């Protein structure tokens, strides 16, 4: 979920 | 002359172990040395079993060593990596050399693949540049790294039965002679098989997607299975998504997805795994934890970052 | 009746004591979220213009239950880890202190209700421990705090002094001791405010304030966080006083991040926004080694860098500041423009860089010409000597 | 032959490019040298004196260099030129820089002549400590231990004023500041002066608004009951420490529980049955978990130190009730601390009291869900059997040591099976054999290696304790049934203990035992287990016969030196090179 390029 | 240098690897390794940066110089051969046997090697790697397939690292250093205490240590048993290596953790630079020094060395003994973040954009938004950067105060090392990444190869078979890649199916690949024509030695594109088999995820909607991420697509079941027969295959092994499990199966077991690197970005929480194909393939997977973390020394306050 | 001077004066004492500690959940009996909403409720809905009387005890119950200790945080150390992504902690017990808040605000947001009431039960201690619990409760808590200090501050001239003073520790701790605390920018927020409406003539501590604490705050790694709250009290501060551009974008530079792309693009994206206000007569004080500067990002193997850099180019103001002086300028972009910009492994950013050379043409012809002949003479001879 | 190139840096020194500045300076130990002492002090220093760089890590340099240059400046009688420069760098904003300043200030302090400390020094430090900046004042308070000792009456006297001067200071980074230092400063002052002078300062910062200065009072309350007499500490001390405990601030209570057995000893055996063992209990109590943990690390150390007289007393009817409470704590961390230290006070309490109070948390420690817990149970039982019986041992305990041999999470199970050697000569070889071998025997098939090699080197012990006839009779049948096993892993774990035993059966079962079966795995199918049965066969050398060795060992370790297989290629030619076979 940190950012969609991937939690 | 052999022995002259593979003393000189032998060492680089047991430093590496330490978790002891190589100096600039060294990692420029370290590369160097490391292409010379990353060209030789096919887009659709063969490499037979048994081995054990490793997913994502992250640079999580510790976690990759907690990993061979799971899973053996090289050149003991074979291992087979597919990609990303770097970003994110707070050890990318350890972790990747190590790696590449692994294969230098032990040449037939690990299998390195390249992955998303195997590329220069990527590395430059996501660590990697940085790291390098205050572990080296320049950008060579970076440079020098990026470089060896588009001679890795983007895939591997195991046993002509198992199709390793770090991220997935191609619309524009329906046979592996497709993959072995493709020419690697590139930055991975925008756009493309190459960038496909590296970003693509397998979907719950059936039939080719538009991937949520900005790169690949979204490959279903039915993609699977026919990719599969078309091709001899028995297994689709990848890994590029976090599954809070270590590994995760889709697809009516046709393809599974296999991280590892455990609490990912020391956040996520998810567990790590491997997995195991013995003297006759058969699957066996091995999860765990994050390796503990222990540090006495006192937490000074770091250098400027505009310290250079 | 006419005796409530004594039954909320006690509906208040209720609520104070109290302190429900709901971290078992049980004894699950609410009573206080009543006397809560009511007090409010029964001074808002024009329920009220009458309820002055000396009695501050308003203040104490608001004490008794905020002042507490913030707890040991739950995310890590630091170092391997980014604030930014650090899990939200919401303060369990939130409804009885939303209200007491809530209430609170209200409280000294009234008409008719002076500051010479609070002015002798609401001193500097009453805003120190207030200042501590801008700690770690997600906006919600700190968000009232921001509000609550705002008008504090601009309700009793007799602690402005105090409240600003105050809050530099609290920066000057963060920046050099422990380069940790959760709300610079909710404070930044409420200094924007304060900066913006100083007197005509700055009076000597605030342009201390923006520079021995305001400037050195860009140095720590968690910029990210309060960057663009940060950035409006640097701008703000210009508006006020164009004199202190010099030392501001001095500064800058000499914090310029080297190891930190980010912070460096932020850097970057805070200095347009100091050009786009930048007096003329002092682009040129910070001309030369500001530019030095950017010609050095243009030049960047990371692309984020170079791009955001060479896009100060589509800014007419700055463009046209670039031009009123664009013959000491150029030559100094120029080697790094015309540097074979065939070399980069982003294939995106040689058409990123022609678009900056056009333009310095289409501002003096000359010049252009002149540096170019300069460029490639100088090239040839370091070229034909330099082959032995 | 040349004098130049130190003949440029000294040039660029003023290079106005950071990156070459730098390097100049960084070599300023250099540029000194070839310059001259008396051209260094006529020069240079003056030239660093005058020239204040801007950028923080030049002048970080700056200051780690002048820290040095003592005798490159011409010796003590000269060391007070280094001043100047330092003086400005104590003051830069940047702490790093201005912190280094003051590790050199004290460094070469004692290099000063008492002399030359009143006339240059010590108004260094006043200066400092007068300044308008928190920054200046920040630093000052570091340099006032090292030269108020060695200088005159009357400025001692002034010196004790300005430090006060900076407990009371209007900013919290600086009595923060004053504050660690007031501990090394009393270490200095003359015994009264510590009664009248630190005890005030030390009260005084004890309670300041600010928590984070609160706390490290308490730190420097060690360091001052540790300079006054018994007696005085009841007067002087106590009324602090006990308000220390008990502080709003939770962070100022954990103090007082991480230094807890650091006051223990500072304050005496008496005013700790008296004050501290009911403070403690109060801490195991803490509301908050941070400080409860912080007492548990304690409770073993605390009860050691115990007066002599007392000791199985208050561990009985004060600690040990917090202990059993400690012990259900809804806190991991708690509970994973106690359980490291709780099996102290087993020798304390001795065996009878042992079984029936400690023994049960034991028993519920071994079985917590949290790993760590667990773990750091395990790891203690080493001793217990010399406190319970060996029958006690065995017969509540040996139960769970032998379920937790294969709890889920590796790192326990790693802990039993460090454990058993010693668990396993203790209970006696005809007990292991009946109830015990056969998991020894399991790990050494274990899923995670790591599990596996333990329980190899685990054989090793074991054949220590019990005899080589035992392993031959017991093991070495087992370890080669695995070489039989379709998995290469397994498989090779056989070499591996082969690798191991060998080192300890001596010749005779090594040559007539296991040497066999290492050759007949030259013949694996795996090139992992043929360049490890090459490994092996270069372990087990030396142990065997020049006959057996160049007869039926070199034969088939050169039919590996022609192999397919790069590396099983590589660790033939060299266990040959080594066992000096070619
Ligand atoms: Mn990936
Ligand atoms: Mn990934």
């Amino acid at each position: 979920x940190l950012x969609r390029x991937x939690x | 002359d052999e022995k002259v240098f593979t003393k000189e690897l032998d060492q680089w390794i047991e430093q590496l172990n330490e978790c002891k940066q190589l100096s600039e110089s060294q990692v420029k051969s370290l590369c160097e040395k490391a292409k010379e046997i990353l060209t030789k090697e096919s887009n659709v790697q063969e490499v037979r079993c048994p081995v054990t397939v490793c997913g994502d690292v992250h640079g999580q250093f510790h976690d990759l060593m907690e990993l061979f205490r799971i899973g053996g240590k090289s050149p003991d048993t074979n291992y087979l990596f597919m990609g990303d290596y770097v970003d994110r953790g707070y050890y990318s630079v350890e972790t990747v050399t190590l790696l590449v020094a692994l294969k230098v060395r032990y040449r037939e003994r690990i299998t390195i693949l390249r992955g998303n973040h195997e590329s220069r954009q990527i590395t430059q938004v996501y660590g990697f540049y940085d790291e390098c950067l205050r572990k080296y105060g320049n950008a060579n090392v970076w440079k020098y790294f990026t470089d060896l990444f588009d001679y890795l190869p983007l895939t591997a078979l195991v046993d002509g039965q198992i199709f390793c890649l770090h991220g997935g199916l191609s619309p524009s690949i329906d046979t592996l002679d497709h993959i072995r024509a493709l020419d690697r030695l590139q930055e991975v594109p925008h756009e493309g098989p190459m960038c496909d088999l590296l970003w693509s995820d397998p979907d719950d909607r059936g039939g080719w997607g538009i991937s949520p991420r900005g790169a690949g697509y979204t490959f279903g079941q039915d993609i699977s299975e026919t990719f599969n027969h078309a091709n001899g295959l028995t297994l689709v092994s990848r890994a590029h998504q976090l599954v809070m499990e270590g590994y995760n199966w889709c697809h009516d077991r046709n393809v599974v997805t296999i991280f590892s690197a455990p609490n990912y970005c020391y956040r996520c929480g998810n567990q790590a795994a491997i997995m195991e194909l013995d003297d006759t393939l058969k699957y066996s997977f091995l999860q765990f934890d994050p390796a503990p973390r222990r540090g006495e020394p006192h937490v000074t306050r770091r250098t400027p970052d505009y310290f250079l | 009746q006419e005796k409530l001077f004594i039954q909320k004066l006690r509906q208040c004492c209720v609520l104070f004591d109290f302190v429900s500690d709901p971290l078992s959940d049980l004894k699950w009996k609410e009573v206080k979220r009543a006397a809560l909403s009511e007090m409010v409720e029964y001074i808002t809905h024009n329920r009220n213009v009458i309820t002055e009387p000396i009695y501050p005890e308003v203040v104490h119950m608001f004490a008794v239950n905020m002042f507490r200790t913030l707890p040991p945080s739950s995310n890590p150390t630091g170092a391997e880890f980014d604030p930014e992504e650090d899990e939200p902690t919401l303060e369990a017990a939130w409804p009885h202190l939303q209200l007491v808040y809530e209430f609170f605000l209200r409280f000294l947001e009234s008409p008719d209700f002076q500051p010479n009431i609070a002015k002798k039960y609401i001193d500097q201690k009453f805003v120190l421990q207030l200042l501590e619990l801008f700690d770690s409760e997600d906006p919600r808590e700190r968000d009232f705090l921001k509000t609550t200090l705002h008008r504090i501050y601009g309700k009793f001239l007799g602690l402005r002094a105090y409240i600003r003073k105050q809050i530099n520790n609290i920066f000057y701790r963060f920046i050099y001791e422990t380069e940790h605390h959760n709300g610079i920018a909710e404070l930044l927020e409420i200094l924007g405010s304060i900066i913006n409406g100083f007197a005509l003539p700055l009076k000597e501590e605030h342009k201390i304030f923006l520079l021995k604490v305001l400037l050195p705050l860009h140095k720590v790694k968690s910029l990210s966080v309060y960057h663009p709250q940060l950035a409006y009290c640097v701008v703000q501060f210009l508006e006020k006083d164009s004199t202190l551009t010099e030392p501001v974008v001095m500064a800058l530079l000499k914090y310029w991040p080297k190891t930190h792309s980010p912070k460096e693009v932020m850097f970057l994206n805070e200095l347009e926004e100091i050009l786009d206000v930048i007096e003329p007569s002092e682009f040129v004080k910070i001309m030369e080694p500001l530019f030095r500067q950017l010609a050095k990002c243009v030049s960047s193997p990371h692309f984020q860098v170079a791009e955001r850099a060479l896009y100060y180019w589509n800014n007419e103001y700055i463009m046209s500041l670039i031009s009123d002086n664009a013959a000491k300028i150029l030559p100094i972009m120029f080697p790094s423009l015309y540097r074979n910009s065939k070399t980069h492994w982003n294939k995106t950013i040689h058409g990123l860089i022609y678009n900056a050379l056009k333009l310095f043409m289409e501002m003096n012809q000359k010049l252009f010409d002149d540096c170019t002949q300069q460029f490639k003479a100088e090239k040839l001879k370091e070229k034909l000597k330099m082959k032995e | 032959d040349s004098l130049y190139p130190i003949a440029v840096l000294i040039d660029e020194l003023r290079n106005e490019d950071v990156q070459l500045r730098l390097n100049s300076i960084k070599k300023l130990s250099t540029i000194a040298l070839a310059l001259g002492v008396e051209r260094t002090r006529s020069e240079l220093l003056p030239f660093l004196t005058d020239t204040i760089y801007d950028e923080d890590e030049v002048l970080l340099a700056l200051a780690e260099q002048l820290g040095t240059f003592t005798t490159l400046v011409g010796g003590p009688e000269y060391v007070h030129c280094l001043l100047p420069p330092l003086e400005s760098l104590a003051t830069v904003e940047e702490t790093v820089v201005r912190d280094k300043a003051v590790e050199s200030l004290r460094a070469i302090s004692h290099e000063h002549s008492p002399s030359d400390l009143e006339a240059h020094f010590v108004p260094l430090v006043k200066r400092l400590a007068g300044g308008d900046w928190f920054t200046s004042r920040t630093s000052a308070c570091g340099l006032f231990s090292v030269c108020y000792p060695r200088v005159s009456s009357a400025v001692k006297a002034e010196l004790r004023q300005y430090f006060r001067n900076l407990c009371s200071d209007d900013t919290p980074m600086v009595r923060r500041a004053a504050a660690s230092k007031l501990g090394e400063f009393a270490k200095v002052l003359e015994l009264d002066n510590v009664k009248s002078e630190i005890i005030p300062m030390f009260s005084n910062l004890a309670s300041d608004e600010q928590d984070s200065v609160r706390l490290l009072a308490v730190e420097a309350c060690v360091n001052i009951a540790q300079l006054l007499p018994q007696e005085d500490l009841e007067a002087l001390v106590m009324p602090t420490l006990r308000q220390a405990a008990e502080d709003k601030s939770w962070r100022v209570r954990y103090m007082v529980a991480d230094k807890f057995t650091e006051l223990q000893k500072a304050v005496g055996p008496e005013i700790t049955k008296t004050d501290l063992v009911p403070a403690f209990q109060n801490l195991m109590k803490d509301c908050e978990a941070e400080v409860r943990a912080a007492a548990s690390h304690k409770v073993k150390e605390f009860c050691e130190n115990l007066s002599a007289d007392c000791r199985e007393n208050v561990i009985m009817s004060q600690i040990l009730p917090c202990i059993k409470e400690l012990v259900s704590d809804a806190n991991q961390h708690v509970k994973s601390a106690l359980a490291s230290v709780i099996m102290g006070l087993s020798p304390i309490l001795g065996k009878d009291n042992t079984i029936e109070h400690l023994l049960p948390l034991f028993l519920a420690q071994l079985k917590d869900e949290c790993p760590e817990v667990r773990l750091n149970i395990i790891s203690n039982l080493d001793c217990v059997n010399e406190v319970i019986g060996i029958r006690q041992l065995s017969q509540s305990l040996l139960p769970a040591i032998v379920e937790l041999a294969e709890d889920a999470k590796w790192r326990v199970r790693l802990a039993i099976i460090e454990y058993m050697p010693l668990l396993a000569g203790q209970l006696g070889v005809e007990f292991f054999d009946e109830k015990l071998n056969s998991l020894c025997m399991a790990w050494l098939v274990d899923h995670v290696y790591a599990i596996r090699e333990a329980a190899t080197s685990n054989l090793k012990k074991l054949v220590e304790k019990f005899g080589k006839e035992w392993a031959h009779a017991t093991i070495i049948p087992k370890v080669l049934a695995m070489s039989g096993d379709p998995n290469y892993l397994h498989r090779m774990t056989t070499l591996f203990c082969i690798n191991v035993l060998s080192e300890v059966c001596g010749q005779d079962i090594t040559t007539k035992h296991m040497l066999p079966t290492v050759l007949r795995m030259a013949g694996d199918p795996v090139a992992n287990v043929r360049f490890n049965v090459a490994k092996s066969l270069q372990k087990i050398g030396p142990i065997l016969d020049n006959s057996t060795l160049q007869s039926e060992v070199k034969p088939i370790l050169e039919k590996l030196t022609q192999d397919q297989d790069v590396d099983v290629k590589y660790f033939a030619q060299e266990a040959l090179t080594v066992l000096s076979l070619a």
